[PDB]
RNA sequence: UUACGGCGGU
RNA sequence: AGAACGAAAGUCGGAGGUUCGAAGACGAUCAGAUACCGUCGUAGUUCCGACCAUAAACGAUGCCGACUGGCGAUGCGGCGGCGUUAUUCCCAUGACCCGCCGGGCAGCUUCCGGGAAACCAAAGUCUUUGGGUUCCGGGGGGAGUAUGGUUGCAAAGCUGAAAC
């Protein structure tokens, strides 16, 4: 976005930082040199969130492009990101797939599991590569939030964040998410967009409801 | 036969008509 | 490799000449050898007398004697 | 057909390497083709440390191990079954197997 | 009676794709055999190449199944090659023509020299790779005839085709890769950058966001 | 000899997908059901079905089990689409960076926009974890 | 293609990449033609129109589509600007 | 040991086209192939090209357009005649439309067809389409 | 530890 | 053309002669054992000098040159940097650590492309065929045989057909 009302809002800053989203681990791909700002005295690769910014909203142009909004199918294998993806499809109106992704999806136009996507989006190149290798045959541009370590074959607006921590995959499912519906008429740029990004998180082990019944002794009761 | 066998034996066999030329001259 | 080059038309035409002996239609068609040797000598046909019939027997997927002479 | 890209062995850029023997059988191989093992077996044998060491004049004796170290011929290190036949995709890896001592 | 599973043949039979050329220049994946069927009926003549007897070694005897070859085509510019096993010849020779159409390409006509009117040859020397056998097509002057061996002249007059010089490299009585070297060499004549291609294509709306309507109107 | 066959397991998930309502960890009381309400040709694989649908009691009562069945799939919208919470994760304006990345934001022109203190990392470059076994 | 009358001979013609410059064949089912929606300057949202891409599967499974769709918005005034 | 410095870089045009790459490098620089490039670049296959003075042997940097199927050279310098030259077209064009056999004669390196509309038959130097 | 053979054409 | 070097065995002569060990002797095992298995053991294996010039002498891939993906590692130099460890209580060089560049033995990946495929970052840049140059192949056998020549002390080596 190469205006000053698509600049870079400096509160997203305190979101980025709070949450991962600027450290590639521990070898970077050869394509992604250009996305990256230095290597640390960690051996983590930091990331230049200038080039992680203009991919975000490019992204969006193109699925702002598809006409229907429930044709754009988005997926998600690992669960670190399987409460968001859900989210996301129930946010812009899409199609979710999350879990196992049954090959013979976009190609096998038998079965009654078939969709026929214009544009997908995905979690993570490399561990949920049977899309992005099945996308070749049926012609389909395709979107993945990639890390310093994933390869990035049949991608096309790979979005250079981070896919491996909880946090970071959810936020940038919901700066995604906001940032789609505000090239559109829902959101006016002004008023913050009210839902919470704790909201797309991955979910907690099985103690999420005995904590929350600790602290409600004065609301129920 | 192995084809290294089937060299001694016509090593073997181009030796005794050496001898048979050298023999009747 | 081979040879190319503006000049090397003697070594090329030597080596054609001299790698021509090595199929069987050139080599029993000039080399004189193989015409000193067949019984008819360069000719198509050839008439000789009749030494002794003979009955030669066919191939081991068959069975049968093979009416011959000894020309 | 090549079976293996190296030839069994591992010499690239050499052309020739001391012949060791065989354990077993002392058959002429060269070193880096001949399957080797490092044995550090204990000379105790562990069934007979509760009855050594109550005759042992200590009160607590480490016990020696013993350091052998094998190396066979192929022919011998698949029938003493050291090396197990493996599948023509499954093949394509130098990782060992896994210790599983206790 | 057909109704279609995918939007390429959804949108075929309400009768809004026209004139096949742009699902080729799209290069939308064709899975209907009766897209094909629809715009170029009355049109296509099917005659079949080789039937062989493959067949593998078993347990007690031998199965045996037949493969057939058929090629379909116009005399317009467009191709296919079926191959297919099946038990039996005559299921076999009638899946290999829906395997036929499904597999089809344009090919692309032009000129020896003197471009005076219709195309009458391929535009340029093209190559077909297979196995072993490699077909080269060249460009004849007008007035020749197809200059080439019996299975892929085939073809060629199956192309639209008026002439053309060929010769071929390799084992060419292996039928089954002789006619896929040959079929290889006219689906590249639209693939070959000519100098009538230089300036930049502007790029037309697609039918799968031109006709987001019939998804969304009608269908849904 | 007990293990079960394919249609006697895929004939009682579809009971309990869809008659989850009606049934109890009781034998007895879902024989009589799987008969009412499911056409079973004989009797033994009547009781062979309900066997196992009483076996999936005991087993969805713990758990998400392949239960698509709605009482299982309505409560973990209280999961992904409340919790909600009141507080931030993201938010709590003393967060961490370092000397290399207050470098980073700073041609970003946030270098005096934001409070972000630094921790000065340590010089010590052990990443790389040691190669060969030991 | 422009025979000496002066007509076009020719089935359609064929797309080329934007990267590579190269023909998208009739059945090159990795070619990808997506579209990138501008919007308007003062208060960015979706004015209507787009623009599009075609980039090549053969230049597609390679592997810098991503360095391929980058380069033509940055030479047609979308991304950065630095 | 570069036998020849024109099949050297014109080799190495010719992997970069199909690789994909907006420009190559060509390391020995001449007189012989700055005229060469500047006979494709005026049919319009490649564009812009600087050569990078150095005080021993130049190099090029040479922007590919996309437009080339193959450049490549014949390597022994063979003479050709007028009368010999239309066996030569139709060896290695892939067409009578298009395509150049770029060759070197008295009045200069020219195409082919610059060759015929002088009288000017000369030693062929190479080929692209 | 010892374990060798099985006519020809279909 | 003409040269130098060339494993092992082999030859001639001289020292040596532990081990092993062709031949051989015997034990066994076997229908037979002139074999495997065991005991013994000559030539030999070791050194010196003179010969012989062949090996699955293999990466079954000639040499030189260029271009064409990535990644981790190694080896030898060179350069550049947080720190840690050495008389060092301070040094300069070591030792580890993080890179870069060059040459090297390799490896993992890859629809670069190739290929009859196995597979190869070369066996790629080849019907869109031409970077230089040497050797060598033309169905299977007969046959590396015959014979002429030549090298050797011999064994044999190089050269090397044809009828069929
Ligand atoms: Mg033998
Ligand atoms: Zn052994």
């Amino acid at each position: 976005g190469a205006l000053d009302v698509l600049q870079m809002k400096e509160e997203d800053v305190l979101k980025f930082l709070a949450a991962g989203t600027h450290l590639g681990g521990t070898n970077l791909d050869f394509q992604m040199e250009q996305y990256i700002y230095k290597r640390k005295s960690d051996g983590i690769y930091i990331i230049n969130l200038k080039r992680t910014w203009e991919k975000l909203l490019l992204a969006a142009r193109a699925i702002v492009a598809i006409e229907n909004p429930a044709d754009v199918s988005v997926i998600s294998s690992r669960n670190t990101g399987q409460r968001a993806v859900l989210k996301f499809a129930a946010a812009t109106g899409a199609t979710p797939i999350a879990g196992r992704f049954t090959p013979g999806t976009f190609t096998n136009q038998i079965q009654a599991a078939f969709r026929e996507p214009r544009l997908l989006v995905v979690t993570d190149p490399r561990a949920d590569h049977q899309p992005l290798t099945e996308a070749s045959y049926v012609n389909l541009p395709t979107i993945a939030l990639c890390n310093t370590d994933s390869p990035l074959r049949y991608v096309d607006i790979a979005i250079p964040c981070n896919n491996k921590g909880a946090h970071s995959v959810g936020l940038m499912w919901w700066m995604l998410a906001r940032e789609v519906l505000r090239m559109r008429g829902t959101i006016s740029r002004e008023h913050p967009w009210e839902v919470m990004p704790d909201l797309y998180f991955y979910r907690d082990p099985e103690e999420i409801e005995k904590e929350e019944q600790a602290a409600a002794e004065k609301a129920v009761t | 036969m192995r084809a290294k066998w089937r060299k001694k034996r016509m090593r073997r066999l181009k030796r005794k008509r050496r001898k048979m030329r050298q023999r009747s001259k | 490799g081979k040879c190319r080059g503006l000049r090397t038309a003697r070594k090329l035409r030597s080596h054609r000449r001299d790698q021509k002996w090595h199929d069987k239609q050139y080599k029993k068609a000039h080399l004189g050898t193989a015409l000193k040797a067949n019984p008819f000598g360069g000719a198509s046909h050839a008439k000789g007398i009749v030494l002794e019939k003979v009955g030669v027997e066919a191939k081991q997927p068959n069975s049968a004697i093979r009416k011959c002479v000894r020309v | 057909t090549k079976k293996r890209r190296n030839n069994g062995r591992a010499k690239k850029g050499r052309g020739h390497v001391q012949p060791i023997r065989c354990t077993n059988c002392a058959r002429c191989v060269p070193k880096d083709k001949a399957i080797k093992k490092f044995v550090i077996r204990n000379i105790v044998e562990a069934a007979a440390v509760r009855d050594i060491s109550e005759a042992s004049v200590f009160d607590a004796y480490v016990l020696p191990k013993l350091y052998v170290k094998l190396h066979y011929c192929v022919s011998c290190a698949i029938h003493s079954k050291v090396v197990r036949n493996r599948s023509r995709e499954a093949r394509k890896d130098r990782t060992p197997p896994p210790r599983f001592r206790p | 009676e057909w109704m279609p599973v995918t939007k390429l043949g959804r949108l075929v039979k309400d009768m809004k794709i026209k004139s096949l050329e742009e699902i080729y220049l799209f290069s939308l994946p064709i899975k209907e055999s009766e897209i094909i069927d629809f715009f170029l009926g009355a049109s296509l003549k099917d005659e079949v190449l080789k039937i062989m007897p493959v067949q593998k070694q078993t347990r007690a005897g031998q199965r045996t199944r037949f493969k057939a070859f058929v090629a379909i085509g116009d005399y317009n510019g467009h191709v296919g090659l079926g191959v297919k096993c099946s038990k039996e010849v005559a299921t076999a020779i009638r899946g290999a023509i829906i395997l036929a159409k499904l597999s089809i390409v344009p090919v692309r006509r032009g000129y020896w020299g003197n471009k005076i009117g219709k195309p009458h040859t391929v535009p340029c020397k093209v190559t077909g790779r297979c196995g072993s056998v490699l077909v080269r097509l060249i460009p004849a002057p007008r007035g020749t005839g197809i200059v080439s061996a019996p299975v892929p002249k085939k073809l060629l007059m199956m192309a639209g085709i008026d002439d053309c010089y060929t010769s071929a490299r390799g084992c060419t009585a292996t039928l089954g890769n002789f006619a896929k070297a040959t079929f290889d060499a006219i689906s590249k004549t639209y693939s070959y950058l000519t100098p009538d291609l230089w300036k930049e294509t502007v790029f037309t709306k697609s039918p799968y966001q031109e006709f987001t309507d019939h998804l969304v109107k009608t269908h849904t | 000899g007990r293990v079960r066959t394919k249609t006697v397991k895929k004939a009682a998930r579809v009971i309990i997908e869809k008659y989850y309502t009606r049934l109890g960890n009781d034998f007895h009381t879902n024989k009589r059901v799987c008969e009412e309400i499911a056409i079973i040709p004989s009797k033994k694989l009547r009781n062979k079905i309900a066997g196992y649908v009483t076996h999936l009691m005991k087993r969805i009562q713990r758990g998400p089990v392949r239960g698509i069945s709605i009482k299982l799939q309505e409560e973990e919208r209280e999961r992904r689409d409340n919790y909600v919470p009141e507080v931030s994760a993201l938010d709590q304006e003393i967060i961490e960076v370092d000397p290399d990345t207050k470098e980073m934001l700073k041609l970003l022109d946030f270098g005096s926009l934001s409070n972000l203190q630094v921790t000065q990392p340590t010089v010590g470059m052990n990443f790389k974890t040691p190669r060969g076994p030991v | 293609m422009q025979n000496d009358a002066g007509e076009f001979v020719d089935l359609y013609v064929p797309r080329k990449c934007s990267a590579s410059n190269r023909i998208i064949g009739a059945k090159d089912h990795a070619s990808i033609q997506m579209n990138v929606a501008e919007v308007d300057k003062v208060t960015g949202r979706f004015n209507g129109q787009f623009k599009t891409y075609a980039i090549c599967g053969a230049i597609r499974r390679m592997g810098e589509s991503d360095d391929s769709i980058l380069r033509l918005a940055k030479a047609d005034g979308i991304v950065s600007k630095n | 040991v570069r036998m020849n410095v024109l099949a050297d870089a014109l080799k190495s045009i010719n992997n970069a086209e199909k690789r994909g790459k907006r420009q190559v490098l060509i390391r020995p620089c001449s007189k012989v192939i700055v005229r060469f490039l500047t006979v494709m670049m005026k049919h319009g296959y490649i564009g812009e090209f600087e050569i990078i003075d150095d005080h021993r042997a130049g190099k090029i940097v040479v922007n590919l357009t996309g437009r080339l199927n193959k450049c490549g050279v014949i390597s022994p310098r063979f003479d050709v005649q007028l009368k010999d030259l239309e066996k030569w077209q139709n060896n290695l064009l892939p067409s009578r439309q298009f395509g150049f056999i770029v060759l070197t004669t008295s009045a200069g390196i020219m195409d082919h067809e610059e060759a015929r509309r002088k009288h000017t038959g000369g030693k062929i130097l190479g080929f692209f389409f």
